[PDB]
RNA sequence: ACGAGACUCUGGCAUGCUAACUAGUUACGCGACCGGUCGGCGUAACUUCUUAGAGGGACAAGUGGCGUUCAGCCACCCGAGAUUGAGCAAUAACAGGUCUGUGAUGCCCUUAGAUGUCCGGGGCUGCACGCGCGCUACACUGACUGGCUCAGCGUGUGCCUACCUACGCCGGCAGGCGCGGGUAACCCGUUGAACCCCAUUCGUGAUGGGGGGGGAUGCAAUUAUU
């Protein structure tokens, strides 16, 4: 017994018409700020019925999950547990996700590359900064 | 190299799972996903609902191996 | 002052100074059981202590 | 003083102390058919339908087990049970049907009376395991 | 024919102990179920939302089996191989703050009797109730 | 008190056997509630030593064994008798220690 | 007591081996129930003949690096689709098992002979032991390589490979590799 | 004659003998429903187990067969075992390694001008076939979460030694406040580590499958050693 109205082939939350074929709450892994533990805990604590079908999802579920990603404090996530915890420039604890400027907030590399620190002076030429021994190896993508 | 299945609601909602399957001698969720291009969630839900209806005989279960047949 | 003029540098992981004492070298030292002897003299004084080989 | 011939499979040793009883059997504070993997369930089932319940109705058997591995504990519990049954039922009552039951045992599986001799092999230096050597650089 | 804590298939024994105790409601529920990671070897959240009740059932069973099972022991029960990435995987225990919370749980519910020299023992009445749930699970399929 | 222990340790078997012969001779001198020797397991340590200082040739790890053997005896006896039995200019190579816990 | 597992009757079984049964003995007390008695027969010449086919096939399907040592899952995976062929055929699965096995052994093999001539080798008949062992190994290889990145699920595919080889149709991996090898050898005679 | 072998140890060998609750040892009204599971408790049981000193066993002697019917070889019946592994390992030599185990030894700066004494900065973590087992994992056999059930017989408190959390809690690790029971089979202990009846998910796809700031061992996290 399925819901016969409003049903869309595409599961739409963030206004980017990705393929809605994927089952519920598994398509939010592409957001640059919510992933791994955070995304999984906020779908598993959202009380979702993963045994439901694509044509039996309801507007209540999508509305509630939209509200839950809008509000970071739906279940009192700690600040050290928060995604943008004590980030540079400004300290914001609100769960906001929009294209155009979020990745620029993630781009705190401006300062590190400008002050030409040790990591910056490495990155001037494109040298590794995590100890990967690539003395002459590294043929993946370098022909 | 590419193969696509269907998770939409069509004749697969009722047909070939509510009245045509009992003609078989053995049912397997992989066989259902072969004959109808479905997923594991649908296979488990359909088996549970059909068993609640009462036309199916259990064999055993596993995380990826749950076996049933027909008896009516 | 005096603490920078001389000896402003310790070594608390020193193995070279606290090396195998009985001869004059650092290598060939394992810190179990208080060996303080190189493997060459380890064998030269093995059977004397009671060491035997069966494997 | 006592035989208590026990049972060993690999490093896992199980001993079955058998005395006068009702015929029920216990394995490590537990009856038999509740093994967690429950894939070798029939392996522990083997003796009871091999020799028959009419011989397992007058002897209380307690099994103690110790030794690593899931399967290694098995193949010794049943061996211990069988050999304890042979010992007890031989030392007291009769020898003809003793020959009968030991012959049935032998034709089904010789391991039920006599233990597996072969065990692990020590590792020698210069390689990962016992016989295997490291890769030669070239 | 009597009851035993392990005579039944222990799966349903422990499962029905946890279910019986959650429908009875005597045990309290913890305040945090996500802030802790429950294990060093685990890098993501559990998937029960009553795993505190599950762990309480597990530790009750394991204390029924062997007494003296003081803290520093149940931390190894859910611990296991830790994927250290490229490093070889060694045995690492679970986050013992959660085991400490379950230790807080047992204390004050009369579940365990402690002693100064280490260890803790189950109450005889507690094993009476454990034999009662054992009788329930036995009469479910084997004493029915 | 009647709680005195003696621990003897050596790497040789015949030495421990002659020490047990000393103890059984003392027990033959007078019958006392002295329990039998406690045979600790043959305690083995392995040591393994590369020989080629620089890498040149095979990986011949000299495998040497240090197998120490330990015997215990706990005695409830007058001190003088066992002291005379024991302090009899004991054999070299076997180490004996008397403990009162 | 005298039947397999207490369910598979061993009394009214089929002959089905004329004289290949000297290799495979599943028709007397020499037929143990479970396909697990530890690998203890691989210590002398021809003790493999004593070993039941089931245990040998269970041991074999545990290879390819991804199945190194883990055997209880192999026993589970064979008992599954053992039940499938059993209930699809309705009778004791022994006949269909043996049919699948004996339809897969390569009838002849092109062994390289000659001093330095690799352009013509000899097509010789294959021994029953080598035939059956290669058949089992190659069908298990086909089952595994039909399970990685493949829409089919392992522990069910081998049932269809078994029934197909028992019937003999060319869809199966084992009989098709055997037939291609046979045609290569026929070129070589 | 040396070497091979025998020889030594090692899993098979307490199916009988040397015998400690500190590791284990059926008997001993209680606890549990009223006769059957707790390893927390009691014949100080006169040690079968895993704790081991002696002694024993197997030898191609048994049978059949092959062999120029000798040395021997194969199969079979037996037996714990009808070839278990290592240990010791020629005469002579390589123009081998080690003075970087060493103040005896081929040596122009070795007239105490510095390689460390005293400093540790940049790196063998810098890039192109460029010689190096070191590459766990690499997905529906399995990755998740835990319902879950099993000896390392590796070993872990040191004359000028100082680096191995019970009882309660704040915590993602350590951090501790007295505090890791012990110089050890006493204290880590019946060292619940590993394929498993899955305890939500991932029914065929590169995807759920390896996967830039900080709170803190040492004098200084650095190309995230940790």
């Amino acid at each position: 017994l399925v819901i016969p109205e409003k049903f869309q082939h595409i599961l739409r939350v963030l206004n980017t018409n990705i393929d809605g074929r994927r089952k519920i709450a598994f398509a939010i892994t592409a957001i640059k700020g919510v992933g791994r533990r955070y995304a999984h805990v906020v779908l598993r604590k959202a009380d979702i019925d993963l045994t439901k079908r694509a044509g039996e999802l309801t507007e209540d579920e999508v509305e509630r999950v939209i509200t839950i990603m809008q509000n970071p404090r739906q279940y009192k996530i700690p600040d050290w547990f928060l995604n943008r915890q004590k980030d540079v420039k400004d300290g914001k604890y609100s769960q906001v996700l929009a294209n155009g400027l979020d990745n620029k907030l993630r781009e705190d590399l401006e300062r590190l590359k400008k002050i030409r620190a040790h990591r910056g002076l490495r990155h001037f030429w494109g040298l590794r900064v995590r100890g990967q021994h690539t003395k002459t190896t590294g043929r993946r993508g370098r022909t | 190299d590419k193969l696509n299945n269907l998770v939409l609601f069509d004749k697969a909602t009722y047909d070939k799972l509510c009245k045509e399957v009992p003609n078989y001698k053995l049912i397997t969720p992989a066989v259902v996903s072969e004959r109808l291009k479905i997923r594991g969630s649908l296979a488990r839900a359909a088996l549970q609902e059909l068993l609640s209806k009462g036309l199916i005989k259990l064999v055993s279960k596993h995380r990826a191996q749950v076996i049933y047949t027909r008896n009516t | 002052g005096h603490q920078q003029l001389y000896w402003s540098h310790p070594r608390k992981f020193g193995q070279g100074s606290r090396s195998c004492r009985v001869c004059s070298n650092r290598h060939g030292l394992i810190r179990k059981y208080g060996l303080n002897m190189c493997r060459q003299c380890f064998r030269q004084y093995a059977k004397d202590i009671g060491f035997i080989k069966l494997d | 003083q006592s035989v208590q011939v026990f049972g060993r499979k690999k490093t896992a040793t199980a001993v079955a102390h058998c005395k006068r009883g009702n015929g029920l059997i216990k394995v490590n504070g537990r009856p038999l058919e509740m093994i967690e993997p429950r894939t070798l369930q029939y392996k522990l089932l083997e003796p009871v339908l091999l020799l028959g319940k009419e011989r397992f109705a007058g002897v209380d058997i307690r099994v103690r087990v110790k030794g690593g591995g899931h399967v290694a504990q098995i193949y010794a519990i049943r061996q211990s049970i069988s050999k304890a049954l042979v010992a007890y039922y031989q030392k007291y009552v009769d020898e003809a049907s003793k020959k009968e039951i030991k012959d049935i045992l032998i034709q089904y599986d010789r391991t039920l009376l006599v233990a597996d001799p072969r065990r692990c092999e020590s590792k020698k230096f210069g390689g990962p395991g016992a016989r295997a050597r490291y890769q030669k650089s070239y | 024919p009597g009851v035993t804590v392990k005579d039944v298939n222990q799966q349903e024994f422990v499962r029905a102990l946890a279910a019986f105790l959650k429908k009875s409601g005597k045990l309290k529920v913890p305040e945090w179920v996500d802030t802790v990671k429950l294990a060093k070897h685990k890098e993501l959240a559990p998937y029960d939302e009553n795993w505190f009740y599950t762990r309480a059932a597990s530790t009750a069973r394991h204390l029924y089996l062997r007494g003296g099972a003081g803290v520093g022991s149940m931390t190894k029960i859910y611990g296991g191989r830790q994927r250290n990435g490229v490093m070889p995987s060694h045995f690492s225990r679970g986050s013992k703050s959660v085991a400490r919370r379950v230790l807080q749980a047992l204390e004050g519910l009369k579940m365990v009797e402690k002693d100064q020299d280490g260890g803790r023992k189950l109450t005889p009445q507690g094993q009476r109730d454990l034999d009662r749930i054992a009788g329930q699970v036995a009469a479910a399929n084997k004493k029915h | 008190i009647h709680r005195i222990r003696i621990t003897l340790t050596s790497r040789n078997v015949k030495s421990l056997e002659k020490v047990c012969a000393d103890l059984i001779r003392g027990a033959k001198e007078k019958n006392l509630k002295v329990k039998g020797p406690v045979r600790m397991p043959t305690k083995t340590l392995r040591i393994t030593t590369r020989k080629t200082p620089c890498g040149e040739g095979s990986k011949t790890w000299d495998r040497f064994q240090m197998r120490i053997h330990k015997r215990l005896i706990d005695l409830h006896s007058p001190s003088e008798i066992v002291k005379q039995i024991t302090s009899i200019s004991i054999e070299p190579g076997v180490e004996v220690e008397v403990t009162i816990a | 007591d005298i039947k397999l597992f207490g369910k598979w009757s061993t009394d009214d079984v089929q002959i089905n081996d004329i004289s290949l049964q000297d290799y495979i003995a599943v028709k007397e007390k020499y037929a143990k129930y479970l396909p697990h008695s530890a690998g203890r027969y691989a210590a002398k010449r021809f003790r493999k003949a004593q070993c039941p086919i089931v245990e040998r096939l269970t041991n074999s399907m545990m290879m390819h690096g991804r199945n190194n040592g883990k055997k209880l899952m192999t026993v589970r995976i064979v008992k599954h689709a053992f039940e499938i062929i059993h209930l699809l055929t309705g009778e004791n699965p022994l006949q269909v098992l043996v049919n699948a096995i004996i339809n897969s052994g390569p009838r002849e093999d092109s062994t390289r002979i000659g001093r330095a001539g690799t352009v013509r080798r000899q097509a010789v008949d294959v021994s029953p032991l080598r035939r059956v062992n290669q058949a089992i190994w190659l069908l298990c290889t086909g089952a595994r390589e039909a399970a990685f990145r493949n829409i089919k699920t392992i522990a069910e595919c081998l049932a269809d490979e078994l029934i197909n080889a028992a019937k003999g149709s060319s869809n199966s991996y084992a009989i098709k590799k055997k037939d291609e090898l046979e045609r290569v050898a026929k070129s070589n005679r």
